[PDB]
């Protein structure tokens, strides 16, 4: 699962 | 390669507005998944991140400089850019910015090399506008010679450091 | 709230061919659904700092087979085996499970030979030097630009 932000 | 360049302004007054520059080269900040922090190092302590700007003008902030801190770019020129507000010698460092690509895990894959900054102790502007022009000019005519024996230790210090590594060879 | 970042050692002298180990303690776990996000990176003077390790243990490409990562949850160690004289630099620990992302507070890795190694130390030289002679020209840039600034003034 790309992370596209901060991890959240 | 991708490449990332930060300029400043050297040194700055207390008070006054630092404004930083990246100036990025092999990729573009409009392109999906793409993003660019600011971090420092202050003098004598660890690195700290600023902010985050991403591909989208999505902005993150250091919750504990956030009132303090403004971050924007220009992707038509190929620059990020930091504001940092009211400056005091806690804000004298060495400020980098560092790209982060989309991926699985979260890391800064290229950084820049860093641009220091050094904010000034003493030198009040009406005190300085009282002297007289000779006195101006004798202080600092004074200053060159002080600033040359200390770059002189330093010459000679790592000129000692270099003839053992070069008796070697 | 913030995760701290705690690395040690902050000074490492060691010998050419020794092992040396960097440690990396965070104040919350740093994992996220499968993966672990703690990076270590390595820099030289005046250089931009570089990748080593992604993901806890991921190495980056371009990376010596010195190196390797390890570690979980809080706990993660930098592993250099056998210490050669590139590996000579300052390194970091860095965590991206959480804003603000955090930082160790660094390892100086210092030596307490090849003609190459010998002229890589001596190049190294040089940006250790240019970099203390700018805090020094800054300094006194600090003193004179107020000045110069009042006689354009008059």
């Amino acid at each position: 699962m790309p992370i596209w932000k901060f991890p959240d | 390669q991708v490449t990332l360049k930060e300029s400043g302004p050297g040194i700055l007054q207390p008070s006054q507005t630092l404004s930083l520059t990246c100036s990025f080269s092999g990729f573009s900040l409009s392109t999906s998944g793409m993003g660019v922090s600011w971090i420092r190092q202050p003098s004598g302590k660890g690195l700290e991140w600023l902010a985050h700007i991403f591909w989208d003008d999505d902005k993150r902030y250091n919750p504990s400089l956030k009132s303090r801190l403004t971050i924007s770019k220009d992707t038509s020129r190929n620059k990020v850019f930091l504001k940092i507000t009211s400056v005091d010698t806690a804000d004298t460092a060495t400020y980098y910015c560092a790209r982060r690509v989309v991926a699985t895990d979260w890391y800064f894959d290229v950084w820049g090399a860093g641009t220091t900054v050094t904010v000034c102790s003493g030198s009040d502007y009406e005190f300085l506008k009282s002297w007289t022009v000779e006195d101006l000019q004798k202080r600092l005519l004074a200053l060159d010679p002080m600033m040359e024996q200390e770059i002189e230790e330093i010459r000679q210090k790592y000129q000692s450091k270099r003839q053992p590594i070069l008796d070697a060879i | 709230r913030d995760i701290v970042l705690t690395q040690s050692p902050a000074s490492l002298a060691v010998s050419l061919g020794q092992r040396a180990t960097i440690s990396c303690r965070a104040s919350e776990s740093v994992e996220y659904y499968g993966t672990t996000l703690m990076q270590w990176y390595q820099q030289k003077p005046g250089q931009p700092p570089k990748l080593l390790i992604y993901a806890a243990s991921k190495v980056e490409s371009g990376v010596p087979a010195r190196f390797s990562g390890s570690g979980s949850g809080t706990d993660f160690s930098l592993n250099i085996h056998p210490v050669e004289e590139d590996d000579v630099a300052m390194y970091f620990c860095q965590q991206s499970r959480k804003v603000p992302l955090t930082f160790g507070a660094g390892t100086k890795l210092e030596l307490k030979w090849t003609v190459e190694d010998l002229q890589k130390r001596l190049l190294a030289l040089d940006p250790m030097m240019e970099q203390e002679i700018e805090e020094i020209r800054q300094k006194y840039q600090c003193k004179r630009q107020p000045i110069l600034d009042a006689i354009e003034a008059k």
